[PDB]
């Protein structure tokens, strides 16, 4: 996160952070969604021009975190996976149209002040509180300049920007599968996602149910905090079927 | 980063 | 949606505690609830 705020404690329980084993490292943000399953971004598992490809076991989940760097002695809970799935039509060869995955943990989590999921939004959710102007939020320990390292969940509230607008902001082909978000530059207001950030949630909290939705999945933009650029999110409704699907399928 | 206790795992 | 107790926070929510930024997104929706 550029230009956000180190997060309280408690505020986005269903924050989860994908870690690598050895290199012990950030890899990505996720998000707990159940006890037994975590969602993310396509890109952070498979990504093929950059020879990138985790498996299973190159992996380690930890739930419950506060602190980018430190083992969170009685807070945190470490999860293994058991299996990792990848939408059948994420377009990696071009735009990232479809960049998400399920992830199936070893054994239920259990949840506390620090752990709990967040809820899937329903077709009337999706349809009132998706629009332009309406604000949303981002978390995660990425970069916190595009070219450090923050210590604490940083997070930044961010508007839902018009179709064309985003568009008309790059040469890449978007589709319906997305949403862009971000301040204008006339609105002299900022913030965005960076590097390390990428697939974790773009949250709503809803005003009829006062409950927090998950809209978003962090998924691409290009530079951090550019002006007349924005940040692009896999749009969770429209990929709900896949979801409810493999759920139904493999698990719970 | 802090290794993480065999014990967590 | 999302879960069952899904989107209710043990230190927000569940104790009728506001974070210091929801505010800020409830106002947009152009006042919440």
């Amino acid at each position: 996160i550029v230009e956000g705020s180190d997060a309280e404690i408690g505020m986005s329980p269903w924050q989860v952070m994908l870690f690598r084993k050895s290199p012990q490292e950030l890899l990505c943000g996720a998000s707990l969604i159940s006890d037994r399953w975590v969602l993310t971004a396509a890109h952070c598992l498979l990504y093929p021009p950059w020879d990138k490809n985790f498996t299973e076991n190159d992996l380690l989940v930890r739930i419950g975190k506060h602190s980018r760097t430190r083992y969170e002695r009685n807070i945190e809970k470490i999860s293994m996976l058991e299996k990792i799935y990848i939408h059948p039509r994420y377009n990696w060869r071009e735009n990232l149209d479809r960049d998400i995955a399920l992830m199936k943990l070893k054994k239920p989590v259990a949840f506390s002040d620090y752990i709990h999921p967040v809820c899937l939004p329903d077709r009337e959710t999706a349809a009132s509180l998706l629009q332009a102007g309406y604000k949303g939020r981002v978390t995660g320990w990425g970069n916190l300049k595009e070219t450090g390292q923050p210590s604490v969940l940083q997070v930044v509230n961010l508007p839902i920007v018009e179709r064309p607008v985003c568009k008309d902001s790059t040469r890449i082909r978007i589709t319906d599968n997305m949403f862009c978000a971000g301040y204008k530059p006339d609105e002299g207001k900022r913030g965005d996602a960076c590097e390390g950030d990428s697939g974790g949630p773009f949250v709503m909290k809803s005003p009829f149910n006062n409950r927090w939705y998950q809209m978003g999945i962090v998924s691409w933009g290009e530079g951090c905090d550019r002006d007349g650029k924005y940040g692009f999110y896999t749009h969770v409704f429209r990929l709900k079927k896949w979801i409810q699907k493999v759920i139904d399928q493999f698990g719970e | 980063y802090e290794p993480i206790p065999e014990e967590a795992a | 949606s999302g879960e069952a107790d899904c989107g209710l926070r043990p230190l927000f929510e569940k104790k009728s505690l506001e974070d210091k930024t929801e505010r800020e997104l409830l106002e947009s929706y152009i006042d919440g609830r």
